[PDB]
C-alpha cells in the first residue's frame, strides 16, 4: 500500500532519456564482476566464453525518499523506467543476456539514492594468441568494457576494493589451458567522438604439456633412436638395412600433417612444427647417409668404412644436443 | 449474459495491483511450491559436457491480492494474464543458452484458485552445464547437476520448497528417455542455501546420475586395435629371406595404430589427463612398435649366432602373445569392478 | 519400360463434357510436371494443361477457363476434363511428362510422351 | 459501403475480453484440426527427428463474433489475430518450430456469419522420434507428431479431427530421398497429466527405408573386397613375399570402409544389421590372410601338401560366403 | 510551416482508416502487380535441393482510401508507413526459411502517388526448395522454381500479375551470379492457379534453368579411375616371371578403385538410383578386375602349356585398351547429347 | 537546473513528425559517415564470404533539433533514437548482420545545438564477396562492402565520406592468419535502378594470401613422395617386388593426398595453381613406375640397355622435376 506511493512518488516527473546531474559533474560508477566459469578457449577462432554476474552502482538524486524502509529490493520491471548506463564490452564478438524463466537482472534502490544494478552475461570475447610456443605457449586473454555514448567528462567508471571475485577455478571448463591470475587496470581511450574512459580485467593463461609430450614428442623420439640401428647393421645385409630405412622415414610422414592439426592455419613455424622437422632430418640422413656409403663400397670400400664409425658417434650427439638447445630455449627462456 | 460476471471479478483483481511488489512484502517470507515433470532426458554432449532437458516446470505459490468469490471456484485463464500478476524470477545456475517455446502460443499455464493461491507452469528446453571426470572413460559415470534459485530475492523474502516428498517433486516420463549409450540410474532431489556477495539465497538442486555404456567402444574402437595387433603378430610366421613382406608388416600396422589413436580421440575433447582409452591405444601401440623391433634384432643376430636368432625369433611367436593376453586381463579387470 | 497409356474420349456434339485420362506406369511421376498437349489435323502440336509436384495449374491462353487438368498422385495418373467442346476442338490429344527444363511450356521438355487420343466434336 | 463493414468488425472487438475463451464457465469448445502436409525433409538419424511443413487449421465457434447483414466471409488482415481468443495448441514432441515470416508472418483469420472461426498457420517443426535401428538399414519406422492443448484440459476443450480420415492430406506427394512412405494414421485420445486430463490428436507415419543407395555404398563394396581374397587362392606361392603382404593390405582396407560408416549413424550400444554383415565379411578375409600364412608357413616342408589345401580353398571358401548371404539375407528379409 | 503541411495531409489519410480491410472490399478485386529484381543468384545447395537467391520484390496496386491533393505528387515517407495500411500478404510456397533483412533499419520502400496508387518494395533472401533428379549426375540440369501468391485472399479477392511483359517483368543483375559449380542459362516467367481446402489462389511463378559445369568432377573422379585402369592394364606387359611385380599390380589397383567408389559418395548426394557416375566407376571397376583375372589364367596356364598363355597375353595388350577406348566414346556421347 | 533540460528536450519532441525526413519536399539532406573498423576475420573461400566488425557512424542536420541556451552537446539515451527520424542506410552485399545488445543496444544519439546529429551503432556484418581461385594458393582476393539508401533517391538524400580518406580507421590494426590487408580504397558514386537513382558509398579492401602455411602441409609432402620415388632408380631390376611396391606405394599416394586435400573449397571448375603442382606431381611419379614397366620389358632381350636407363634415370629425372619448378615458381609468384 504505502510502497506503492514511493514508487508512483519517485517516477513522477522522472525522464529517464538523462544522466544524473547532466550538467553538473560526471556521473562515477563503481564496477563488481564475479566469474562463475571461463569456457573453453577456442584457438582456432581466438575466441574464449565467459560466463559472469556483472554489478554497477551509482548515485541519483532523483531517487531519493524518506520511509521506515531503506532498501526497495524491486526486480527486473524497473529497469526500464529508469536511466541505466550502457556500457559495453569493447572486444566482444558476441554476447548475451539470460532470460529463462524471467529477465536474469536485479534493482535496489537506497533511500539516500544509491542504485545497484545486476545482470548476468555470456561473452564471448575476442582473444589474440601468439602461438610461437605452442604447446608451450603463455597468455593473457583481455576482457575490456566502456560507455559507448558518454565520453570520460560526462560517465567514469572506478573498480572497487573487491575488484573479481572467482568460484572454484579448478571446476572451469578450461581443458587444455590452466588459470593463473588476473589483473584489472583502467585506462582511457581516445576516439573519432570523444574520450572514453576504460576498465580491463587480464586473465592469464598457461596451456598444459602433460598430453601434448606423449602424444607426438616420444613417438617421435623413438624413431630417431630406432632409426640408428641401421649404423650398426653391417651393409652386406641390404634387405635389412633397405627395410629398417623406408619404414622410419615413411613413418614420419605420418605425424607430420597431424601436429599442426591442433593449430589453425599459422603461417609462422610454431614449436612443435621445428621439432617435428628436425625430428625428419636425423632419419631422413641416416637413409641418404647410407646411400652415400654404398654408393663408394665400389670405390673405396675402406674409406667406407670410416662413415660407419663416425656415424653411430656425431648422429646420437647431435639430437642430444639439439635437445638442449631445444628444450631450454623453450621452457625456461621462451 | 453470464460472460461479463468473470470479467468484472478479473478487472476487480487488476485495478489498483503493483505487479512490482512480491505477494506479502514485508510482513513474511513468499513460498514457492516447485515440482518438475521430465518430458524427455535430451542428449549428453561430451565435447561441451552439457545435456538438453525438457520440463513441465511447475510453480505454485499464494497471493492474497488474488481472491475472488463467484459461480466457479477455479479460474483458468489466458497465458496472457501471467504478464500482469508477480511471478518468481527463478532461474538456473548451471544454465546454458535456454528455450522456451513459443508454439504456436507460449507454451503456459494460470490458474487462480478461490483462495488465492496461483499455479504458474511453463514448457522449456534447459541446456545445462555438467563436470565430468572422463579418466575413466568410456566406463565412466557421472551426477549432472540442475540447480535453479531466485536471482533478486535473498533468502529473508522467498524460499522454494517441493510440492510434494522430494523423492516424489521430480518425475521422469515412462518414454521420455533419449538418451543413446548413458544409463538413468535415478535422480536425487535436494535443497539449500548459496551465499553471495548480494545476500543468502535459496537452491534447489536435482542429480542425475548417469551411467555410460561401453556397447559402442568395444565394437568400434577396441576391437580395430585387437585385431591389428594381432596381424601384427603374423610377422613371426614368415621366413626370413622375405624382408620385403615383413617390411609391409611394420609399416603398416603402426600406420593403422596412428590412424585408429587419432580418430577415437576426435570423440572427446582434448583434456589434459590421459583416458582409460589412451592406456589401451598407448600399449597397443607400444606392442606394434616393439614388434617391429624384433624383425630388426632378426638381422642383427642371425651374422653373429644363426641358431639364437633362430631361437630369438621362435620365443618371439610365443612371448608376444602371452604379453599381450595376461595385459587385457589386467587393463578390464581394472576398471570394471571400479 | 515406361508406357503413357492413355483412354477416354470418342466422339460428342457440339458440347458436353469428355473426360480423358492417361495412366503412367513404370516409373514415380510425383515429381515430374504431367501436361496435355493436343494436335489438330494438320496444323501443329498445341499446348493446353500442366500441374506440377505442388498441384499448379496452368493453362494454355486459348482453353483457360473450360478445361480442367487434375492429377491422381497415388495412382500416378493425371486426367483433363473437357466442357463446352466446339467442333474446332477436334484433334489427338496426348499425355506427357517432364522435368520442364526451358519452359513447361516447350513441347521439346517433354522426355516421356502418350501415343494420342482421338476426339471428334460434330455440329 | 466499406465504412458499414468497418463500422461492424469494430463493434465486435469492442468489449471483447481475449483472457477468456469461448463459453467460459460452461460447455467446453470444440476445435477441429486439418493438416496439409507440404514437405517432408532430412529424417535425421543422428538426431532422431525429422523437419515437417504444413498448413496448420483450426475451427472452432465463437458466438461472441457474430454478425448479421454481410452476406461474406470476412478474411481479415492476420494482425487481428492478435486481439482475439485462440487455442493454445502445442506439440509435444517438437524440438525446435517456427511460423515462416516472410513477407509478412503466415497466417490467416477468417470469420463467419454465424461466429465460426477458422485460423490457418503455416508452421515448419522439427520433431523428434525414436528410431530401432536393430534392423538397419533393412527397418521400418514409426515418426509421430503429437497435438495437445497446454493449459486447457478436457473439461474446457476438445480436439476431433475435421473430415474424418480426410483431414492430413498431402502425404502421397511426398518424395522422400532414402525413405518410402508406407501408412499413416490418425488417432485421437486423452492424456493424465499431474494437472488434470488434456485432450491429445497423434498423426503417425510408417516409414521404410530403401535398400538400394546401400547396395552401392555397402554391400558392394564389401562383397568385391571379399572376392579379391579368394584370388590368392589361384596365384602359386612362388611370389613368397607378395601373397601376405597383399592379402594384409585386403583387411586394412576392410577397415577403412568401416571406419566411414560409423560416421554415417549414430553412437548406439547394440550391432545393427549392417554390423553383422560387415563383421562376417571381416572374419572371411581374415581367414584368407591366416590360410596363407599356414601354407606358406610350410611351402617349403610339404609343398606336395600345401598344394592341395589350396585346391579346396578355391572351392570351400566361395560356397561358404554363399551360405552365409543366404543366411543372412533369409533371417532379415 | 514547411513540413506541416504534409502532416496535415498524412494526419488527414490516417484519420478513420482502417487497415484490417484490403482495399475495394466487397464491391471488386484488389489487383497486384509484381516485379522481382534478382541483385544476386545464391549458392545452389545440392545436398538439400535447395537454393539461395536475393530479390528487390516490388508490389503496387491502388488504393482510392489514399487520395491527397498536395504541394508534390509523390509522398517518399518512411518504412513505418507501411505498417498503419493494408499491404499484401504474399508469401512463397517453396519457400524454406526466408530473411527479410532490416539492417540498419527496415530494407523497405513506401511511395504514395496523388491517386492513391501504392508502390512497396523490400528486399528479401529466399532459400526454395528445388527436386532434382541426379540420374544424369554430373552431366545433369535443372528447373528450380520460385512460387509466390496470397496466402489468406482468394482469387476472388487478390489477383496479381506482372508489371510488364512476363520475360521482362524478372531482371537479373550482371555480376549477381555466386553460383560455383552451376550455370545460369535464363529464366522463364509464366502464371498459375492453385486450389486447396480453403479456395483458389493466382500462383505466380519463375523458373530458373540451370546446367552443371562438370569441369570439377573430371580432376577429381574421372581422371584418377582412367588413369588406375591404365595402370592396371601396363601388368600386361610385364613377363610372366615377375609372378610377385604382377600380384602387387592386381590387388592393388581395384582396392585403388573401390577407394575412388566410396570417395565419389562424399559430394554425392544420397539417392536410391544409380548416377551416370557410378556407371562410368563401375565399368572402370570391371577393367581393372578384369585384368587381375586375365592374369592368373595365364599365370595358370603357365608350366603346362606355355605357348597358349604366351597366346593369350598377346591378346589382353590389344582388347583391354581398345575396349576401354570404345566404352569411352560411346558414354562420353551418350550422355553430352542431352 | 536539470528541469530546464527536460523542458527544451520535451519541447523538441513535441510536434515531431519521424514520417517526414528533414527538409522534406526541399533540397536533399547530406549524411556524411566514418567506419573505425574493429576487427575482420573467418574469410571463408567455401561460404565466399568475410564477417567484419565496426563503428558504423552517420552525420546530418536536422533544423528541428535545434535549440539555445544550452551550451552542451547533448548525449540522450540511446532508446531515443526510435523516436527521431534516422536514414535508411543498408549494405547491399550483406548477408547476415545484427547490432549487438549488451548490455542494452549498442547505439548512441548526439545532439548539438545547431541541430546537428551523431548517430551510431556497433555492427557485425557478414558481407558477401566472389572469390577467384585461378592462382589459389597464391591469390590477391578484393572483398569490398556497398553502403546505399534504400528508400531515398538522390533527390532525397546524398552520400559522403567524412574527412575524406580518413573516413575509415582501424585498418593497420587488422591481423589475419592466412591474408595481409595491402590497400583499402574509398568510392562514392550513383547508382541507377528502375526506381530511381540511389546514392552510394562503397568500400573496398585487398587481400593477399601468405604462403608460409601452404609450403608446410601441401608442397613439403608432396616433394617428399615424388623424390622418394627415385629410390627405386638405384635398386636393380633384381628387386622386381619392391621396386614395384614403392611405385605403387607413391602413386597411390599421390592420388590419397590429392583426393583429401580438395575437399576443403568449394567445388570450382577450375585448375588451381595447387592443383597444377599435384596433377604435375603426380606425372613425376606415374612415369617413374612406367619407365619401369619399359626396363623390365627388354631386361630378358637386352640387360645392357636396362643397366644403362636406370643409371640415366638418376640424373634426367631430378634436372626435369628442378625445371618444372623453375618454371611453376615464377609463373605464379
Ligand atoms: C529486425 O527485426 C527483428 C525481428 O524480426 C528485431 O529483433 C527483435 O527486436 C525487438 C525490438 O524491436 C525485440 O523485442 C524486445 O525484446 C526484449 C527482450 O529480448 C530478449 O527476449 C526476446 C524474447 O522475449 C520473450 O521471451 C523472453 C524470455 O526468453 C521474455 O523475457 C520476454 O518477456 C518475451 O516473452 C514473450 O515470449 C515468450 C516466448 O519467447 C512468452 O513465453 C511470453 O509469454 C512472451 O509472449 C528474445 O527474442 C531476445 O533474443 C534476441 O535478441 C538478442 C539480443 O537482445 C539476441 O542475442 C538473440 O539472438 C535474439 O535475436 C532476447 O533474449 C524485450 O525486453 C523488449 O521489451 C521491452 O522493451 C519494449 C520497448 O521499449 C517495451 O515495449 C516492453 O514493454 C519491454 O519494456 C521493458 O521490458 C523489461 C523486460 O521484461 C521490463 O523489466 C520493463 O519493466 C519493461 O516492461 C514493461 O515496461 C512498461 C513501460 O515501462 C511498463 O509499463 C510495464 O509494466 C513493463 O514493466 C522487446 O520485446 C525482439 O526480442 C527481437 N527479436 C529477435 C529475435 O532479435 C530486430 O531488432 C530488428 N532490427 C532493427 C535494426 O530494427
Ligand atoms: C590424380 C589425378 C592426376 C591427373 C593427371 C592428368 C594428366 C593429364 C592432364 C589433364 C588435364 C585436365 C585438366 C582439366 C580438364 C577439364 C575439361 C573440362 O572441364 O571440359 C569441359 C567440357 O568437357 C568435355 O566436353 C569433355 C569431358 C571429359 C572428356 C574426357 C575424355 C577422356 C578420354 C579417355 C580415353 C582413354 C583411352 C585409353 C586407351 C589406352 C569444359 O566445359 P565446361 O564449361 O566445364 O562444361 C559446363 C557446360 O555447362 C558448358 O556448356
Ligand atoms: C583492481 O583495481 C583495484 C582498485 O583500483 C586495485 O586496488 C588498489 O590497488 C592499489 C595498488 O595497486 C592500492 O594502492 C589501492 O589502495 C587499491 N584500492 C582499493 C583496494 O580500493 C587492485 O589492486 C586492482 N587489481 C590488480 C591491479 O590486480
Ligand atoms: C463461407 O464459407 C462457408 C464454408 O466454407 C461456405 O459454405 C459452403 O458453401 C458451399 C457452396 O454453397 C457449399 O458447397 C459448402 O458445403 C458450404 N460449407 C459449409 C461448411 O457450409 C460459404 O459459401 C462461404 N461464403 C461465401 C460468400 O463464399
Amino acid at each position: 500500500g504505502d510502497v506503492t506511493v514511493i514508487l508512483n512518488n519517485l517516477l513522477e516527473g522522472y525522464d529517464n532519456k538523462l544522466r544524473p546531474d547532466i550538467g553538473v559533474k560526471p556521473t562515477l560508477i563503481h564496477t563488481d564482476m564475479y566469474v562463475n566459469s571461463i569456457g573453453p578457449v577456442n584457438a582456432i577462432n581466438m575466441e574464449y566464453t565467459i560466463d559472469i554476474f556483472f554489478a554497477q552502482t551509482w548515485y541519483d538524486r532523483r531517487l531519493k525518499f524518506n520511509s521506515t524502509i531503506k532498501v526497495l529490493r524491486l526486480n527486473s520491471n524497473m529497469v526500464g523506467k529508469i536511466w541505466i548506463p550502457d556500457t559495453f564490452f569493447r572486444n566482444s564478438k558476441k554476447a548475451d543476456a539470460h532470460w529463462i524463466t524471467t529477465p536474469n537482472r536485479m534493482l535496489r534502490i537506497w533511500n539516500d539514492g544509491r542504485v545497484l544494478y545486476t545482470l548476468r552475461l555470456t561473452i564471448d570475447a575476442e582473444c589474440q594468441l601468439q602461438l610461437h610456443n605452442f604447446p608451450m605457449d603463455e597468455h593473457s586473454c583481455p576482457l575490456e568494457f566502456s560507455s559507448y555514448g558518454y565520453p570520460r567528462e560526462e560517465i567514469v567508471y572506478q573498480w572497487k576494493r573487491s575488484s573479481v571475485e572467482v568460484g572454484d577455478t579448478r571446476s572451469w571448463r578450461l581443458y587444455q589451458f590452466s588459470f593463473v591470475g588476473l589483473r584489472n587496470t583502467t585506462e582511457v581511450v581516445k576516439t573519432t567522438s570523444g574520450d572514453y574512459v576504460v576498465m580491463s580485467v587480464y586473465f592469464d593463461l598457461s596451456r598444459r604439456m602433460g598430453y601434448f609430450t606423449i602424444q607426438t614428442y616420444i613417438p617421435c623420439t623413438l624413431i630417431v633412436v630406432l632409426s640408428w640401428v641401421s649404423f650398426w647393421i653391417n651393409k652386406d645385409a641390404v634387405p635389412a638395412r633397405t627395410s629398417l630405412g623406408i619404414t622410419t622415414v615413411l613413418t614420419m610422414t605420418t605425424l607430420s600433417t597431424i601436429a599442426r592439426k591442433s593449430l589453425p592455419k599459422v603461417s609462422y613455424v610454431t614449436a612443435m612444427d621445428l621439432f617435428v622437422s628436425v625430428c625428419f632430418i636425423f632419419v631422413f640422413s641416416a637413409l641418404v647417409e647410407y646411400g652415400t656409403l654404398h654408393y663408394f663400397v665400389s670405390s673405396q670400400p675402406a674409406r667406407a668404412a670410416k662413415m660407419d664409425s663416425y656415424a653411430r658417434i656425431f648422429f646420437p650427439t647431435a639430437f642430444c644436443l639439439f635437445n638442449l638447445v631445444y628444450w631450454v630455449s623453450y621452457l625456461y627462456l621462451g | 449474459d453470464n460472460t461479463t460476471v468473470f470479467t468484472r471479478i478479473l478487472d476487480r483483481l487488476l485495478d489498483g495491483y503493483d505487479n512490482r511488489l512480491r505477494p506479502g512484502l514485508g510482513e513474511r517470507v513468499t513460498e514457492v511450491k516447485t515440482d518438475i515433470f521430465v518430458t524427455s532426458f535430451g542428449p549428453v554432449s561430451d565435447h561441451d559436457m552439457e545435456y538438453t532437458i525438457d520440463v513441465f516446470f511447475r510453480q505454485s505459490w499464494k497471493d492474497e491480492r488474488l481472491k475472488f468469490k463467484g459461480p466457479m471456484t477455479v479460474l483458468r485463464l489466458n497465458n496472457l494474464m501471467a504478464s500482469k500478476i508477480w511471478t518468481p524470477d527463478t532461474f538456473f545456475h548451471n544454465g546454458k543458452k535456454s528455450v522456451a517455446h513459443n508454439m504456436t502460443m507460449p507454451n503456459k499455464l494460470l490458474r487462480i484458485t478461490e483462495d488465492g493461491t496461483l499455479l504458474y507452469t511453463m514448457r522449456l528446453t534447459v541446456r545445462a552445464e555438467c563436470p565430468m571426470h572422463l579418466e575413466d572413460f568410456p566406463m565412466d559415470a557421472h551426477a549432472c547437476p540442475l540447480k535453479f534459485g531466485s536471482y533478486a530475492y535473498t533468502r529473508a523474502e522467498v524460499v522454494y520448497e517441493w510440492t510434494r516428498e522430494p523423492a516424489r517433486s521430480v518425475v521422469v516420463a515412462e518414454d521420455g528417455s533419449r538418451l543413446n549409450q548413458y544409463d538413468l540410474l535415478g535422480q536425487t532431489v535436494d535443497s539449500g542455501i548459496v551465499q553471495s556477495s548480494t545476500g543468502e539465497y535459496v537452491v534447489m538442486t536435482t542429480h542425475f546420475h548417469l551411467k555410460r555404456k561401453i556397447g559402442y567402444f568395444v565394437i568400434q574402437t577396441y576391437l580395430p586395435c585387437i585385431m591389428t595387433v594381432i596381424l601384427s603378430q603374423v610377422s613371426f610366421w614368415l621366413n626370413r629371406e622375405s624382408v620385403p613382406a615383413r617390411t609391409v608388416f611394420g609399416v603398416t600396422t603402426v600406420l593403422t595404430m596412428t590412424t585408429l589413436s587419432i580418430s577415437a580421440r576426435n570423440s572427446l575433447p582434448k583434456v589434459a589427463y590421459a583416458t582409460a582409452m589412451d592406456w589401451f591405444i598407448a600399449v597397443c601401440y607400444a606392442f606394434v612398435f616393439s614388434a617391429l623391433i624384433e624383425f630388426a634384432t632378426v638381422n642383427y643376430f642371425t651374422k653373429s649366432q644363426p641358431a639364437r636368432a633362430a631361437k630369438i625369433d621362435r620365443l618371439s611367436r610365443i612371448a608376444f602373445p602371452l604379453l599381450f593376453g595376461i595385459f587385457n586381463l589386467v587393463y578390464w579387470a581394472t576398471y570394471l569392478n571400479r | 519400360q515406361v508406357q503413357l497409356q492413355e483412354s477416354g474420349g470418342g466422339l460428342v456434339q457440339a458440347g458436353g463434357s469428355l473426360r480423358v485420362s492417361c495412366a503412367a506406369s513404370g516409373r514415380t511421376f510425383t515429381t515430374y510436371i504431367m501436361a496435355w498437349f493436343r494436335q489438330a489435323p494438320g496444323k501443329e502440336r498445341e499446348f493446353l494443361a500442366a500441374m506440377d509436384q505442388g498441384r499448379i495449374q496452368y493453362y494454355g491462353d486459348s482453353v483457360r477457363g473450360r478445361f480442367t487438368i487434375s492429377r491422381d498422385y497415388a495412382k500416378n495418373s493425371v486426367d483433363l476434363q473437357l466442357d463446352g467442346l466446339r467442333p474446332e476442338d477436334t484433334a489427338v490429344y496426348y499425355c506427357a511428362a517432364g522435368a520442364g527444363f526451358w519452359g513447361l511450356r516447350t513441347a521439346s521438355s517433354y522426355h516421356y510422351w502418350g501415343q494420342g487420343t482421338q476426339v471428334t466434336v460434330s455440329s | 459501403n466499406m465504412s458499414f463493414v468497418k463500422e461492424t468488425v469494430d463493434k465486435l472487438l469492442k468489449g471483447y475480453d481475449i483472457r477468456l475463451r469461448p463459453d467460459f464457465g460452461g460447455p467446453p469448445v470444440c476445435v477441429g484440426m486439418n493438416i496439409d502436409i507440404a514437405s517432408i525433409d532430412m529424417v535425421s538419424e543422428v538426431n532422431m527427428d525429422y523437419t515437417l511443413t504444413m498448413y496448420f487449421q483450426q475451427y472452432w465457434r465463437d458466438k461472441r463474433l457474430a454478425y448479421s447483414g454481410i452476406p461474406l466471409n470476412l478474411t481479415l488482415d492476420n494482425r487481428v489475430a492478435d486481439q482475439l481468443w485462440v487455442p493454445d495448441t502445442y506439440f509435444l514432441n517438437d524440438k525446435k518450430s517456427f511460423v515462416h515470416g516472410v513477407t509478412v508472418k503466415n497466417r490467416m483469420i477468417r470469420l463467419h456469419p454465424d461466429g465460426t472461426v477458422l485460423y490457418g498457420l503455416r508452421i515448419t517443426t522439427t520433431a523428434a522420434c525414436m528410431m530401432d535401428l536393430r534392423r538397419y538399414p533393412l527397418d521400418e519406422q514409426n515418426c509421430t507428431l503429437e497435438i495437445e492443448s497446454y493449459g486447457y484440459t478436457t473439461d474446457d476443450i476438445e480436439f476431433y479431427w475435421r473430415g474424418g480420415d480426410k483431414a492430413v492430406t498431402g502425404v502421397e506427394r511426398i518424395e522422400l530421398p532414402q525413405f518410402s512412405i508406407v501408412e499413416h494414421r490418425l488417432v485421437s485420445r486423452n492424456v493424465v497429466f499431474a494437472t488434470g486430463a488434456y485432450p491429445r490428436l497423434s498423426l503417425s507415419f510408417r516409414l521404410k527405408r530403401n535398400i538400394g543407395y546401400f547396395i552401392l555404398q555397402t554391400y558392394m563394396p564389401s562383397i568385391l573386397i571379399t572376392i579379391l581374397s579368394w584370388v590368392s587362392f589361384w596365384i602359386n606361392y612362388d611370389a613368397s613375399a607378395a601373397r601376405v603382404a597383399l592379402g594384409i593390405t585386403t583387411v586394412l582396407t576392410m577397415t577403412t570402409i568401416n571406419t566411414h560408416l560409423r560416421e554415417t549413424l549414430p553412437k548406439i550400444p547394440y550391432v545393427k544389421a549392417i554390423d553383422m554383415y560387415l563383421m562376417g565379411c571381416f572374419v572371411f578375409v581374415f581367414l584368407a590372410l591366416l590360410e596363407y600364412a599356414f601354407v606358406n608357413y610350410i611351402f617349403f616342408s610339404q609343398p606336395a601338401r600345401a598344394a592341395a589345401i589350396d585346391r579346396w580353398s578355391r572351392i570351400v571358401f566361395p560356397f561358404t560366403f554363399s551360405l552365409f548371404n543366404l543366411v543372412y539375407w533369409l533371417y532379415y528379409v
